[PDB]
RNA sequence: GAUGUUAGGAGGGCAAAUCCGCCGAAUUUAAGCAUAUAAUUAAGCGGAAGAAAAGAAAAUAACUAUGAUUCCUUUAGUAACGGCGAGUGAACAAGGACCAGCUCAAACGGUUAAUCCUUCGUUUGGUGCAAACCUUUCGACGGAAUUGUCGUUGAAUUAUUCCAUGAAUGCCUUUAAUUUGAGCAAAGUGAGCAGGAAUGCUUCCCCAUAGAGGGUGAAAGGCCCAUAGUUCUUUUUAAUUUAUUCAUUGGAAUUUUUCAUGUCGAGUCGUGUUCUUUGAGAUUGGAGCACUAAUACGUGUGAUACAUUUCACAUAAAGCUAAAUAUAUGUAGGAGACCGAUAGCAAACAAGUACCGUGAGGGAAAGAUGAAAUAGUACUCAGGAAUGAGCAAUUAAAUAGUACCUGAAAUCGUUAAGAUGGAACGGAUUAAGAGAGAAAACAAGUAAAGAGGGGAAUAUUCUCUUCUUUAUUAAAAGAAACAUCAGUGAUU
RNA sequence: UCUUAACCCACUCGUCUUGAAACACGGACCAAGGAGUCUAGCAAAUGUGCAAGUGUAUAUGAUUCUUUAAACAUUUUACGCAUAAUUAAUGUAAUAUGUCCAUUGUAGAUUUGUGCCCCACUUUGCAUACAAUACCGGUAAGCAAAUGCUUUAUUGAGUACGAG
RNA sequence: AUACUGACGUGCAAAUCGUUCAUUUCAAUCACGUUUAGGGGCGAAAGACUAAUCGAAAAGCCUAUUAGCUGGUUAUUUUCGA
RNA sequence: GAAAAAAUUUUUUUUUAGAAUCUUUUUAUGAGUAGAAAAUCGUGGGGUUUGUGUUGAAGCGAAAUACGUGAGUUUUCGUGGAACAUCUCCCUAGUGCAGAUCUUGGUGGAAGUAGCAACUAUUCAAAUGAGAACUUUGAAGACUGAAGUGGAGAAGGGUUUCUUGUCAACUGUGAUUGAACAAGAGUUAGCCGCUCCUAAGGGAUAGCUGAAAAGUGUUUAAAGGGGUCCCCGUCUCAAAAGGGAA
RNA sequence: UGCUAUCUAGCGAAACCACAGCCAAGGGAACGGGCUUGGCAAAAUCAGCGGGGAAAGAAGACCCUGUUGAGCUUUACUCUAG
RNA sequence: GGCCUAUCGAUCCUUUAUAUUUGCAAAAUGACGUAAAUUACUUACUACUGUGCAUAUAGAGGUGUCUGAAAAGUUACCACAG
RNA sequence: AGCACAGUCUUAACGAUGGAUGUCUUGGUUCCUACAGCGAUGAAGGCCGCAGCAAAAUGCGAUACGCAAUGAAAAUUGCAGUGACUGAAUCAUCAGAAUGCUGAAUGUAAACUACACCAAUUCCCUGGGAAUAGUGGUACUCCUACAGAAA
């Protein structure tokens, strides 16, 4: 912006998000962190792993919590547990939720984690 | 690109086939075989005249011209009736020439520079401006042309030292140095009468800058202030006149 | 620009405004100065008169400032001076005017128009006409040749 | 001068936008055409660089002179050239950008070349993890070379001042710039309403040296990444910061005083000639050919052939050199009052591809489901099988069903209505049918009881107002008809 | 509104063409694309700014450095065109006071006056037209010891209190 | 490849098919290999042939050559008008 | 600067102009190609202004007691599912189509028509399969008639072969067929070819010309082989039908 | 007599096409399918045919015009290899 | 100039007339002319000054397709624009 | 359960047909800034390969859609394998690797996987033991140095 180095450019940004490294995909798979973690650490937001605890707060499905089933990187999804569906035929897959629509309570810390909310404090 | 819409390798197939007496490119199995190549009728043909780089991007207009719309533009913004015809709400401003001492160019925020006009009145003004934050129509804005948003205030200033900081980030309100006053930022669109804020440094710079003090014999090499005799009295009060 | 063009008059109208009978054809005199004598004699003559053939001798490496000189009539030397020296000079009779015409750039001084008589002054030049020399003596003023 | 698969090395080739060399046309223009023009261009064959090329006076001036090159502004469309027709066409000064100088050769130095190089070696430093680089003087053994390497820029001689030099001990501190990757990085996922799902609408909040941008199931400063701001780490190069003693050798610049007046690029200049070329003109540059010089008091210049002589200015025929400048190419960025899928690069795509040509070559058509297919058409019935249908079934939506957005016109199907004697449709004018509509195309007010809004009075008393509803009095508006006028006719 | 009716009228559009309904030519139909432009240099017109000047050229400067690739400024007296012309060309280049003054006419806008207005006389006389003289450069002729002169001829994109 | 100017003449075919006729041991025919390239080749000569292409091939470029000549040349109202 | 009407003097209702390229008023006038002008209208973008958006925009189709002389504007109903306007003013343009034997793409009428006309002839019964004139089997009848619709091979093609499936498209009629499509499999050399040799030939060396590119080829040679320091002596590729080891 | 045509089942194009399609006479660009006055004029079709459509092809190769060409020739002008 | 109405030719180019008028680009070419002066690189004063070339003005040499191209034939082999 | 001449033309409704319009857009585009040569240390170009299941682009070269090293760093899935309480699984960086056959192409060649000649060669182990006909070298011109030959 006030940098003149760096685009503004609508086209390049895009092209950035649809053709990220897996690296850059999992930076962009952040979510906003609950109330009082939030309070507790003054860290606004965390990358998501796979075993976390998050609550809904966007789609049809607004106010489910529950545990995190798959990450899609990729494609920019999570899976969570009480947001089921039935396919076509009947059979059951889990509903993919864009990261921004969630709320993370419980983290899974590992020692690379704690390092970084150590980083962050 | 120069030599777009003639690149191909193309011909007229000439007289004895009843086709057109344009060029035809003259290919084999596939389908640009005898089809329309130069031209701008033709599909692939380009433009009837392609875009030269020179279009006249210098123009003259004159330092005199120049100087002259600045000053005009000032004095049009001094004007009441103007301020309040070019759009800006102005009803609760004490009087349009606004003059105020130079703490604002000591200011740290946001939130003081958005108190600041509220304690002046421009309140409305500032809520037109966030009310006036939307995506623009048609097919520009896609050419990075993202918003229209409309122009408030100009602030015309002597230091850089909190307007910089403060008025900066504030949506439709502009800063000037009284020096540099750039006439597009003056007169947005052409449209005279926009409501400026002066400093009591830069309004009193004003008048030493058209006042003939200081720098010498150097100002506009010895030259100061259009002033054309073009002249009021307002035309009803001379037919009134009880000569007339 | 292009809002207030021809095309935007003419726009529906066939032949363009260049004639049905006529039809605007790409080069129908042939190229530029061409016709003249030939077939453009009239347009030459009427217009231009004395272009065709030669006159005088050929110089072959002229170089303007060898012969380059800025003139200045002698009417216009006392509005050389500002208007408070013009006033001081109007009032006293005892001193007059030098006038350093190179310092305004000029080398010639003429000898057009009238003088306020009977007022001397001193004009420093290169070079003066016959005229102005004598009126510049007449008015009781000095001519100073000066390289 | 041969020879060597001798030892160490090099050149070759590709790419080309800008750059440089040769070689080198025509269409075209003159309304024809032959000179001129196109054009010292296009093609052709060669050579380079991140820029090159040019460059340190055989210059310009005639002034009170300037003083390597490049480039810009300019002179200047001028001097000038031209079937003097068409057309073509410079230089000097000035304002600037920018400025940087120089060395071979010859001359000079013979105490025995003060030179150079290969091979073999050898060590005083310093980084780096390691690879490795980086400094560093000393010896050999070979060669080269006096058919000339090195030094030196007249020569000594005086006084001054500077510069290289080596050792000991001290000491490498603080900042500023500059430029990489790094990080950290503000407030709401608050009501209420309708919604397939807000980032919508409202309404109550806030944050902003962050209200650029993108993504987020519909428009978000406060949802995320980013962003502004900063904190460091990276590149180099400036200021600051400390020197003190002991040591040889050598050199330079001035300055005196003597003495020396040397030097200065040849089949080259020049002239004749030819052709080319130009602004060059009784030949401007180039090149071919013939003849072929002079020594600094020479000879090159001073844009008209010449003789005789000035005067001013220069020092050819050897060489090098940064900068400003150019950059339709390659790569990396940033852009846009550009194009928006028949446009725009030939190419938004599995395009320089398919495909075509013996081959040189020529060269396309070709984007869009949805929010989500980790929602992709389940199941049943009738079907040989395609398929169809469903009381069945995903989705907000399937006449959204993957050759899936919207889905125009041509064209054609069903139904309905009308028509229809060798065209068809149209204009002008009424008709009868078939459809649509009440806003000018009627109904102000009053009483009864439902819904709202206000104002005053001191959250609630008084009171003013507009919509729905029942019935209950007005009226106005247009069209008729006759009478009455004024204007205009016709009649007897 | 649409729809047939019926009465009256109604010849293929575009086209080049003296003359097209033509036995003149193009057009099976529909969709989308599809043609007086841009630059250079010149001219008049009009607008606009300044004026005997004008145009900041190249370029420098900045607390100019999301916009800002323009906008702003011109050193704590370059160049274009216009300011007098003429001409092969060296050259030459005043309408003159000897109250800033002082070119001559005739029409002619405007102004003064008279006898709550038009007037008819007078009064002043711009612009412009139509002339007139000068005078400057060229060219003559006449003279001629050049500050070369001269009554008198002619000629110029001339000049007669600047207009660009 | 002489004739039927046969069939065909929106073909089976950018020269076919039928019938007729000429040629057959030599200046014979056929293949494969080879040579000569564009104002050039090659020609028992027809301006023949040189890849369905020839009184100057094909490819690309100069090139968007040029044209007193042909065709086309796009909304409305109003005005003056050859 | 006050006119009328409704009520029952006093209440209510209608109207009540000042934009100097504007408004009131009068009189005259109205042909039109080439051609010139003015006033408008519409399209893309920009600055400016103040609006429209998912209780549905643009777009589109059908229309509208609609407005304007007109270009057009506005609106209703239906579709549609995302962005849309600016007449307040003004800059900017690749800005307005019926036509070019226009360009490109789609599509009709012609028309269930032209047509599916070389090469003597097929029949009967069965099998397969959902379905058989043109698949398969059998029985008849026939033809090609060894210059063969037969064997082998070259060029050229390149898995077309072959087995197993198989029927969306193609197989100009049908089709279960297939040189089509899918899956696999298949080509084995001391002795057969190439491979070796030279020819007609091609490319180079030595040279020499040519700015180079190239043109040439022993043509001013100090270059490859055999013997035991001598003797020969340009090289190389070129026949799948010449020569040639089995 | 064969093969087609013809009709059926299946398959299935194209050229071409302003709009089209009854005549007589007149006028008119001096030869009209449409114009004007007359004759007249009744569905839908199936098979033939070449009167007419001044039928189709394709910017008449004829002829003429161009300060467009090209091939060829000379004691046309101007050059030039040898 | 010819009794009148008829008896003729641009620019560039060539050529010769003419001038007390000019140029050939830092200078000069009659002439040390005329005076003085002479310890000399002296100082004044002079209307009429080398070859060659260039001008300016005035005629003449020519353009009869006569407001002024240095210009023959041919194509039934032909191409193209109309 | 009856009633409708058919065709042609026209109209409206509702569709087929077709892909225009509108709306988009990881693309073009031009300008400006910036750096800017690769090669016998074998380039570009071109072939031939290479995925567990793998055709075409992309990627890579017999170690072949990743190796080593680093920084991120727990997942990876179409099937199937694999890995995690940080040198594996995933990415980016990529300075060490490797580097097919060719191609200037250079041993003679070339519609050849043809053909010479000279070196035989490679690995393991600490100065010894095993393997393989495999692997190298051998173009033309030049230069500096050396050599024994000649006049």
């Amino acid at each position: 912006k006030f940098n003149k180095q760096k685009s503004s450019s609508r086209r390049k940004m895009r092209k950035a998000h649809f053709t990220a490294p897996a690296g850059l995909r999992r930076k962009i798979m952040s979510s906003k962190l609950s109330k009082e973690l939030r309070l507790k650490y003054k860290t606004r937001s965390l990358p998501v792993r796979k075993d976390d605890e998050v609550l809904i707060c966007r789609g049809h499905n607004h106010g489910r919590e529950g545990k995190v089933v798959k990450i899609n990187r990729k494609r920019y999804k999570i899976y969570v547990e009480r947001v089921t569906r039935e396919k076509v035929n009947g059979e059951s897959t889990f509903i993919g939720i864009h990261p921004s629509n969630v709320v993370l309570t419980k983290l899974k810390v590992d020692k690379n984690r704690k390092k970084i909310l150590d980083r962050k404090a | 690109k120069l030599g777009a819409g003639y690149e191909t390798s193309a011909e007229s197939w000439g007289t004895g086939r009843a086709v057109a007496r344009i060029p035809r490119v003259p290919g084999g199995g596939t389908h640009r075989a005898g089809q329309g190549a130069f031209g701008n009728m033709c599909r692939g043909g380009g433009m009837f005249n392609p875009t030269k780089i020179w279009r006249r991007w210098g123009r003259k207009v004159n330092l005199k011209e120049k100087r002259y719309a600045v000053c005009s533009s000032i004095a049009a913004s001094g004007v009441t009736s103007l301020v309040l015809a070019r759009g800006h709400r102005i009803s609760h401003l004490k009087e349009v020439p606004l003059v105020v001492s130079n703490d604002i160019e000591s200011l740290s925020k946001t939130k003081e520079a958005v108190n600041f006009l509220v304690s002046l009145g421009l309140k409305d003004e500032v809520n037109r401006l966030v009310k006036s934050k939307k995506i623009r129509a048609g097919k520009g804005k896609m050419r990075n042309r993202k918003y229209k948003i409309r122009n408030g205030p100009l602030i015309i200033y002597e230091n850089d030292n909190g307007v910089k900081k403060a008025f900066r980030n504030i949506p439709g309100v502009d800063l000037c140095k009284v020096t540099k006053l750039n006439l597009l930022k003056l007169a947005p669109g052409g449209s005279i009468g926009r409501l400026c804020i002066w400093s009591e440094s830069a309004f009193k710079k004003l008048d030493v800058i058209y006042g003939k003090i200081h720098e010498k014999k150097v100002t506009k090499k010895n030259y100061i202030l259009p002033k054309s005799i073009v002249h009021n009295p307002d035309i009803y009060r001379i037919i009134h006149s009880d000569k007339v | 620009a292009t809002r207030f063009k021809k095309n935007r008059k003419k726009r529906g109208h066939v032949s363009a405004g260049h004639g049905r009978v006529g039809k605007h054809r790409k080069h129908p005199g042939g190229r530029g100065k061409a016709g003249g004598l030939h077939h453009m004699r009239i347009n030459f003559d009427k217009y231009h008169p004395g272009y065709f053939g030669k006159v005088g001798m050929r110089h072959l490496n002229l170089l303007k400032n060898r012969t380059y000189c800025p003139t200045i009539n002698v009417d216009k030397l006392w509005g050389l001076l500002p208007e408070e020296k013009k006033k001081e000079f109007s009032e006293n009779k005892d001193i007059a005017p030098v006038i350093d015409v190179t310092r305004k750039g000029y080398f010639k001084v003429l000898g057009n128009g009238k003088l306020k008589h009977n007022q001397p002054i001193v004009v420093k030049a290169r070079y003066f006409s016959s005229v102005a020399e004598k009126k510049i003596k007449a008015v009781g003023g000095q001519c100073i040749l000066v390289a």
